[PDB]
């Protein structure tokens, strides 16, 4: 009969300061051999310095993030207080719990500010589950890049003479450095690359487009 | 759920004046031309148009149920509320909660139209998958004719050039003379921003060096 | 693995029942039994889905108890018999995995002892003696031979000896020997093991 | 082997003049591991009425009190006698709530009737179709060898003493049979004056 | 005779009852101060072959909200599971603090469910007959309110409830200050609970407790309790 | 991934590893792989990471209904027995949850072993793991009721680092407890590339 | 008499055909808290009263939140409106989720008024007791609707609700033509007049209980709460 | 009597002991006021003294009484000619 | 579909002229050699204007007409005055429809009313409602193509569509199929519905067939 899995998913990768994060993302979405689309991205932002995004099928990541900023009102009309980073966290994890009988999924990220003046992040499986992470690449590419991202973001390895501690600028840099680097690798990194930029002032957006072949 | 009754080839694009609309006009079971000059165009409201391809009986199911949309409520129920990209949305749940059940529909549509001011072309499918873009084609045309209509709707001042028809018509015809699983008729819609406007019965036009190296007959 | 045996002296029965208490694919500790002491008058040993075994087990417990207090009365170990096939026999049909096999060693008061034999196609057999599991092979040509009807309670100890040195000789499983119990109107006692 | 076979099984009624007979084996073992040559697979429900059943043993367990339930409490509200037809249908409508499930079951009926004085045999199916039997009834997994046995060694008038041989010697031959090694066996010889119950003498291993 | 009924009044019947059977039993005090919420109760008790040890009517929901109840008793024993859970609920949820006014709204939403008629969904007959002073210490710091019968909610931060009311915060008014010592305090609720008794003064029959930041519910024992009738 | 528990002189050691996830070789840890249960009770990782993670907080919540309604601690043996009831309705639903809660309560010591097909089973040494095997050769030597607490920690610590070269799941640091009558203490986190 | 006759049926009907059950209703509006509702019709604005029972209290609420384009103000008592407010939240968030639009106040505030509308007319349910002001910033503007527990709708440029509804109304009436579409500040200063007009004026005005709640152009769901009023005053 | 016998086989099963006096007592009590609270029921209205011991000594007497209430004493007497 | 399958070939046309339709269909059913039904009918009453040709399997189109019939019986008796257009094609879709794929029914519904004239629609097996200028229908149509191409003929007779049918049936069956006996056929006009009866022998060497109608 007709699928109950189809793939879809992009590449992303977010990168965690300790008062700033970026979560940036190609536009190009392909699946195999056959492109789906040439633009947009799965990193969105939910808002009050939280940025997700959703890796794995573009059915099911709209209808997570509508669904999603539903239960944030809904909480504030309640009683006035809001979820924290956390609590979306957990949020997320009781949905995929659920999913785990449904046939399609996704890997999850969240990223946002902390009151405690720096990054979170967490990270989710495709079951469920939640982990602390420093940085997080997500998707297809993920895999080959991660090692060498870990490392030269990082300096947290057993296999660095040195560290150095973030800086936003730097961040910046490296970041448009690897998805340049991680196109003509992969055939789901390419057009243009959308850059999340979350800072305690407010979100930035940057975007910078890339090679294609 | 599985084809029966099946249509291929639904194209479409944006222009400045409106969108652009051809479809061929046959029912096929498997390649029995059960049925040759048969609509695939339900205008909806008289400001948006459907086409659909896919299952026909699945096609004749839907339109019902966008024709409720319209005679409830105190005023018109597509009148005052339900903007196209209500329409697209309403539409892509309706798949979405069939896909969940895994007893599914197979067609994929394309909802086209003006809003107020801004061209409205919007993409469903029996995945799901849900986005604008200006240029569309369905089928086998997906695969052929969307690389022949992209040079043209990929290069943005181009487009502003002209009104867009004249593509149309030749990518059919390319169209028609490759596949014989496709018919000679074909019935092309221009949705403006003021109206609705849709010309019947054509067959596709015999080119000059083209109709010698090939025909569109068995 | 899974083996029980038993003998129906006419004086007392004596239970050989399995030992685990660290059993993955190796030996390092054994001491647990998947028995349950059903009362004083009546106890059941049991094999076979480790799970199932003492779920099964304690929704029987719990409901003979309960007959005990209400009635002021105790039942036959033989009225309990059809009772527990009764549960069993409509589990096998439906969708829940209740196929494990029983042995039911009761003691009447006033008609002496009795001892039962529940399969996994759900059967309810009494026997002087029988076994089940690996054990069965060894023992039971033993039991045939050694044991004549209504035998001393002298001669039991002795044949329940000869089946460990059997065990020992031949050589089976990975863990040694067997845990024996004895139940008596008396209640029940232990027979130490090697 | 079968849903019916890991315990084997044959049961046997003759029918004689002013007289009936059942005989049947007794056997219980796991699967073919003998443990003990006896279990009865005959009830009777008074006296002269014969119930033989032949599936598996815990069908067979649970289908017999059922009847049981079903006959004293229809016995009750008649407040009169049952009678062997009665019984017979009975069966059927319970054979037929089986049909979906793996309880299957041959029935046999043997009695002879002494408030109306006529013997009475019928056999049933395990789909629930009754069929009135004539003067032999067959029921086991043999019954296609013991249906040759019948055919051949009955004659058509009998008295208690030949009955006694015939069925034997029929018992005799089903035994070896078996695969099974369903050893023992009983006889009831039955008369509306007097039941008989024999345990016959046979092969041991 | 309908007890559906709204009543020509359009003041339900049921409710109004509710107060005069809170007349009747004992006193509750709550004061709650800059820094700490202090609830105080009389437990009462009547016999010597009595054990009121056993005994309580205020109770710690959870280790930062505390309630009093005072009314027909056994009413308040089934109000209490419902809430203790729904509170536990939000632990497992969010593993996170929920605020003592969130708590007191889930409550009142079960208030409603009195009649069979078609305002309320039918599980029981009547309402709650009790009264409940919700305490909690939070970010919105201590915070005392006032469940009213009446399914509703009211702010407090001095508050009797009992027989004596009518006078007791007559009494409470004089006393109360928006800044007093927390110390100073539990001294001035023990004269209001002095005044509207006729038993004697001891530690078996009155049972204080407080809420502190630094140290969280916490239930005053008699030794304690002895201690605090020594100095007035 | 191997975790194991042994009881003696006092309390209870409960060892495990963890290590940062992306199917290569790294040597940052990340998370738990232990649950606390309560802060007197301990719970190991040894099924799936969600099943755990939502399984075991629910029987924490009911453990903190019951301490609240009766006014008392829970047992280590009614909170195995409770456990074991709800992974028996998991039970034809596939899934996998294998847990050692351990404990040290009034009636004593206590570690249950608990698997994926609901068996619950009380002992005194488990080690669960691939490594599992390995790991027992080193606790068998060692294993005593006479032996203390400082050697303990080392005990468990060797018998971790012999499960590095085995499997490339477990190591990059293994986390130590003592379990206290006053709740455990931890023995630290000490990491696996050293000696 | 029959007093107890015409409670006992929901299902009244006298020979003068009236049904005692709205008029009940009615009494229980005017039991209430003093709110007034007024639109240019490109910025509404509700005054609305805030009392507390008694010196150691502190005033509850009486203007709810119910979108950050649309709200009320309540006007009875505060039980029932909790259990209503909770079916319009959800009903705006299928409309976000499904459709993605707003929805008009208008087309919503009519299906509520159904689904009440039927059990009155059969066994059981009793009146709820609350009226509301019903404000909101559609797509054709602010509109203003009076809703009532006898499931009268009606759209007004201005109305009240509180015991001398009457008096206030009288001085909208006057003021009426000076609304116009413009100015902020000059409607909330007919509101602090004519909210002393709904009291007994026996009672001096207050910061403390007034509450001031504006939608408008631009705006969306905004509460001026206590000392916040004297800015604006 | 009933639904204390299967109580305190549920709580046996569980907890693997036997509770104490006081937690059976209140299960009764509960259903009690449940009934005056509940639709479409009413209390048998009895009342009960309810007595035993634990593993401890200690003897206990509990009171029970339909108004859904429990209590300690240290004596009671309850019936007619009470005082 | 319960419990057969055909393998055989169909021919079934209802042609559209002036005073009303005229149908024609073949007899008898057949899986395989041995002949699973003897001459039957098909063209059925379930109004006197209103006839339908079923086909595929026996049972299911059985049950289907039947079902129609208790319908529009109710629904005659109040409203008054049937006509076939969107009045009948919609009820035999739903069932199609909800029955889905388990259900094997090829039918044309032809009828006659002086409300619109005559029509004709076509359920396929997805349950499609077509109005027609005429159709063909059947496995034996592909038999039958090559002739309605060939010949071009317009213009109706009662007398000119009955030799047109006549001739396409009767070949269709011939080359392939185990299908034959008796073509029978109704005319239906304002006169009333006359029906038609061609024995198997007295309805081969015809000629003519339509392909504009006009």
């Amino acid at each position: 009969r007709f699928s109950p899995y189809v793939f879809n998913g992009g590449t992303i990768l977010a990168i965690a300061g300790e008062d700033f994060a970026i979560v940036a993302s190609d536009t190009r979405l392909s699946e195999g051999f056959s492109i789906h689309t040439r633009d947009s991205p799965k990193c969105y932002k939910l808002t009050d310095k939280t940025v997700i995004g959703c890796s794995g099928f573009h059915g099911d990541c709209l209808t997570l993030t509508k669904i999603i900023e539903a239960r944030l009102k809904m909480y504030k009309h309640s009683n006035n207080k809001a979820m924290t980073t956390g609590a979306i966290a957990a949020m997320l994890s009781t949905i995929l719990y659920s999913r785990r009988f449904f046939p399609y999924y996704v890997y999850n990220i969240i990223g946002g500010l902390d009151e405690e003046g720096k990054g979170a992040v967490y990270s989710f499986d495709p079951v469920g589950s939640y982990q602390r992470d420093s940085f997080k690449a997500g998707g297809s590419a993920s895999a080959m890049l991660q090692p060498l991202l870990d490392n030269q973001v990082g300096f947290k390895n057993m296999q660095n003479v040195e560290h150095v501690p973030l800086s936003l600028d730097r961040a910046m840099r490296l970041v448009k450095d690897v998805f340049i680097s991680a196109a003509e690798r992969d055939v789901y990194t390419g057009d243009a690359l959308r850059i999340c930029i979350v800072t305690k002032e407010g979100i930035r957006e940057e975007t910078v487009s890339l090679r294609k072949d | 759920q599985n084809p029966m009754v099946t249509g291929t080839s639904v194209l479409g694009v944006k222009f400045e004046g409106g969108v652009v609309i051809a479809a061929d006009m046959l029912g096929s079971y498997g390649s029995l031309a059960r049925f040759r000059n048969i609509s695939r165009i339900m205008r909806v409201n008289n400001s948006t148009m459907l086409g659909a391809s896919g299952d026909y009986a699945d096609f004749q199911y839907l339109k019902q149920v966008l024709g409720q949309m319209v005679i409830d409520e105190e005023l018109l129920g597509d009148g005052h509320s339900y903007s196209p990209r209500a329409i697209h949305s309403w539409l892509t749940r309706a798949m979405y909660s069939r896909r969940s059940k895994m007893n599914p529909l197979w067609n994929t549509m394309v909802i086209g139209g003006y809003a107020d001011g801004e061209s409205f072309l919007g993409y469903v499918d029996m995945l799901g998958v849900a986005y604008e873009a200006p240029s569309l084609a369905t089928g086998y045309g997906a695969y052929l004719a969307q690389p022949l209509l992209r040079e043209v709707l990929e290069k943005q001042p181009v487009l502003s050039q002209t009104e867009a028809r004249d593509l149309v018509e030749r990518c059919m015809r390319v169209l028609y003379y490759r596949d014989a699983r496709s018919y000679n008729r074909f019935q092309i819609a221009t949705v403006t921003e003021k109206g609705v406007e849709i010309e019947g019965p054509l067959s596709t036009e015999t080119n000059w060096d083209i109709a010698h190296m090939i025909s569109g007959f068995e | 693995m899974e083996y029980l045996i038993g003998i129906q002296g006419p004086d007392y029965v004596l239970v050989a029942s399995d030992r685990v208490a660290a059993s993955n694919i190796v030996q390092m500790k054994d001491d647990h039994d998947k028995m349950f002491k059903m009362s004083e008058k009546i106890l059941l040993l049991c094999v076979g889905e480790a799970g199932d075994t003492v779920q099964f087990a304690e929704y029987i417990q719990k409901n003979v108890q309960l007959y005990k207090m209400r009635n002021g009365y105790e039942l036959s170990p033989t009225a309990a018999a059809n009772f527990t096939r009764r549960n069993l026999a409509d589990c096998l049909r439906s969708r829940t995995p209740y196929h494990v096999n029983l042995l039911l060693a009761g003691y009447d008061e006033h008609e002496g002892p009795a001892l039962y034999y529940m399969d996994y196609l759900a059967a309810l057999a009494k026997a002087p003696f029988a076994a089940h599991g690996y054990g069965a092979f060894l023992t039971l040509s033993i039991l045939d031979r050694y044991y004549t009807p209504t035998i001393s309670r002298e001669r039991a100890v002795e044949l329940l000896r000869k089946c460990l040195e059997e065990l020992q000789k031949r050589f089976i499983l990975n863990l040694p020997t067997f845990s024996v119990r004895i139940i008596d109107k008396n209640g029940i006692h232990d027979l130490d093991n090697i | 082997m079968s849903i019916m076979s890991y315990n084997g099984g044959a049961v046997m009624a003759m029918k004689g003049k002013n007289c009936v007979a059942i005989a049947a084996d007794r056997r219980f073992g796991i699967q073919a591991q003998m443990v003990t040559t006896d279990f009865q697979k005959i009830f009777p429900m008074g006296d002269r009425l014969y119930i033989g059943l032949a599936g598996l043993a815990t069908d067979v367990q649970t289908v017999a009190q059922r009847l049981k339930f079903r006959l004293n409490l229809y016995e009750l509200k008649e407040g009169r006698q049952i009678k062997p037809y009665t019984l017979m249908s009975m069966v059927a409508n319970l054979l037929y709530e089986k049909r979906f499930g793996p309880y299957y079951t041959e029935p046999v009926i043997a009695g002879l009737d002494p408030k109306t004085f006529k013997p009475f045999i019928c056999s049933l199916d395990l789909i629930g179709c009754p069929m009135v039997t004539d003067d032999f009834v067959v029921s086991g997994t043999c019954a296609e060898q013991m249906y040759g046995m019948c055919e051949s060694l009955w004659e058509p008038n009998m008295d208690p003493d030949h009955l006694f041989e015939t069925i034997s010697q029929a018992m005799l031959n089903a035994v070896d049979r078996d695969a099974v090694s369903g050893m023992g066996v009983i006889v009831h010889i039955i008369e509306k004056d007097k039941i008989t119950t024999r345990t016959l003498k046979a092969r041991m291993d | 005779r309908g007890v559906n009924t709204f009543s020509p009044e359009g003041r339900l019947f049921q409710v109004e009852y509710a107060i005069e059977a809170i007349k009747l039993g004992s006193t509750a005090i709550g004061i709650q101060t800059s820094e700490g919420v202090c609830l105080a109760v009389e437990k009462r008790i009547t016999s010597p072959l009595m054990e009121p040890s056993s005994i309580e009517k205020i109770v710690e929901i959870d280790a930062h909200i505390g309630c009093a109840m005072s009314g027909l008793i056994a009413d308040a024993k089934t109000l209490i599971d419902k809430a203790r859970v729904e509170t536990q609920n939000h632990w497992f949820t969010y593993n996170e603090t929920m605020t003592v006014e969130s708590v007191t709204q889930a409550v009142s939403n079960l208030a409603l469910q009195f009649g069979e008629e078609d305002a309320d969904p039918g599980a029981m007959s009547r309402p709650f007959g009790v009264a409940l002073l919700f305490g909690g210490v939070d970010e919105k710091g201590p915070q005392l309110f006032h469940m009213d019968p009446s399914g509703t909610f009211v702010q407090c931060d001095a508050r009797a409830i009992g027989s004596a009311s009518e006078g007791a915060q007559s009494s409470l008014q004089e006393v109360y200050h928006k800044s007093m010592t927390l110390k100073e305090a539990i001294k001035s609720s023990l004269i209001i609970l002095k005044q509207v008794m006729e038993e004697k003064l001891n530690a078996t029959n009155i049972e204080l407790a407080t809420v502190q930041p630094g140290q969280n519910f916490h239930m005053f024992t008699k030794e304690e309790l002895e201690e605090v009738i020594k100095d007035i | 991934t191997t975790t194991l528990a042994f009881k003696f002189r006092h309390g209870v050691i409960v060892a495990a590893d963890s290590r940062a996830t992306a199917g290569a070789y790294i040597a940052s840890q990340t998370v738990k792989k232990v649950i606390e249960i309560n802060p007197y009770l301990l719970g190991t990782m040894a099924g799936g990471a969600a099943d755990c993670s939502f399984w075991e907080r629910l029987l924490a919540r009911q453990c903190r209904i019951y301490e609240l309604r009766n006014k008392e601690r829970i047992s280590v043996a009614a909170a195995s027995k409770l456990l074991a009831n709800m992974v028996y309705q998991y039970k034809g639903m596939g899934l996998s949850m294998g847990t050692m809660i351990c404990g040290w309560d009034k009636r004593g010591p206590g570690l249950y072993y608990v698997d994926s097909e609901g068996n619950r089973i009380s002992g005194a040494t488990f080690s669960v793991g691939s490594g599992s095997v390995y790991a027992y050769g080193v606790m068998d030597r060692g294993y005593s009721y006479d032996l203390e607490v400082e050697q303990a920690y080392d005990l468990a610590r060797r018998a971790i680092y012999q499960a590095t070269y085995r499997d490339a799941y477990s190591g990059g640091a293994v986390n130590l407890y003592h379990v206290r009558e006053d709740g455990w203490i931890r023995v630290s986190s000490d990491n696996v590339a050293d000696l | 008499m029959f007093r107890n006759q015409y409670d006992n049926d929901v299902t009244v009907w006298s020979p003068q055909g009236r049904i005692h059950q709205i008029e009940y209703a009615m009494e229980a509006v005017k039991q209430g808290s003093a709110t007034v509702g007024l639109k240019s019709k490109t910025h509404a604005v509700l005054v609305a009263l805030k009392r507390a029972q008694s010196e150691l209290a502190a005033h509850q609420k009486k203007i709810l939140h119910v979108d950050n384009h649309i709200g009320i103000s309540i006007a009875g008592l505060t039980a029932d409106a909790r259990l209503l407010c909770n079916f319009m939240r959800q009903e705006c968030l299928d409309s976000r989720f499904v459709f993605d639009r707003p929805l008009p106040v208008s087309r919503l505030v009519s299906l509520i008024g159904s689904k009440t509308q039927i059990p009155t007319q059969r066994y059981g349910r009793r009146p709820y007791g609350v009226g509301l002001l019903i404000a909101g910033y559609d797509d054709m503007g602010p509109h203003i609707f009076q809703t009532c527990p006898s499931a009268n709708y009606f759209d007004c440029r201005a109305m009240s609700i509180g015991a001398r509804s009457q008096s206030a109304r009288t001085y909208l009436e006057r003021h009426m033509s000076e609304f116009m579409e413009c100015n902020l500040n000059e409607l909330v200063k007919h509101g602090l007049r004519a909210l002393r007009e709904t009291l007994p004026a026996e009672q001096d005005l207050t910061t403390k209980n007034v509450s001031i709640g504006i939608v408008g152009k631009d705006l969306e769901f905004t509460i001026y709460d206590d000392d916040d009023v004297s800015p604006f005053l | 009597i009933n639904r204390a016998r299967v109580e305190c086989q549920s709580h046996r099963l569980t907890v693997e002991d036997p509770v104490t006096v006081e937690y059976i007592t209140r299960y009764i009590a509960s259903l009690k006021q449940r009934y005056t609270q509940s639709n479409g029921r009413r209390p048998f209205g009895i009342s009960a003294l309810i007595v035993g011991f634990d593993f401890d000594g200690t003897p206990r007497l509990y009171q029970t009484d339909p108004s859904g209430t429990y209590h300690a004493w240290k004596a009671n007497a309850i019936g007619r000619g009470a005082k | 579909w319960e419990s057969r399958e055909v393998s055989t070939g169909t021919t079934i046309m209802a042609v559209q002229f002036d005073g009303g339709v005229v149908l024609g269909a073949d007899s008898r059913t057949t899986t395989g050699s041995y002949i699973a039904n003897r001459v039957t009918d098909k063209l059925t009453p379930i109004h006197d204007r209103i006839f339908c040709c079923r086909s595929g399997s026996a049972a299911d189109t059985q049950a289907v007409a039947d079902a129609v019939t208790y319908q529009l019986g109710f629904h005659s008796i109040e409203l008054n005055e049937p006509p076939l257009v969107h009045t009948a094609a919609s009820l035999f879709k739903e069932m199609c429809y909800r029955y889905r794929e388990d259900l094997m029914a090829g039918i044309i519904i032809a009828g006659w009313d002086p409300q619109e004239g005559g029509q004709v629609y076509s359920v396929p097996m997805g349950g499609m409602m077509v109005r027609q200028s005429f159709a063909i229908g059947g496995s034996g149509s592909s038999y039958i193509y090559g002739y309605v191409d060939a010949t071009y003929r317009e213009g109706m007779t009662k007398e000119e569509c009955l030799q047109f049918t006549a001739n396409a049936l009767a070949l269709a069956m011939e080359r392939d199929g185990s299908s034959g006996g008796v073509i029978r056929l109704a005319a239906i006009a304002e006169s009333g519905v006359e029906r038609q009866v061609l024995l198997g022998d007295q309805i081969p060497k015809f000629a003519v067939a339509t392909l504009p109608p006009a």
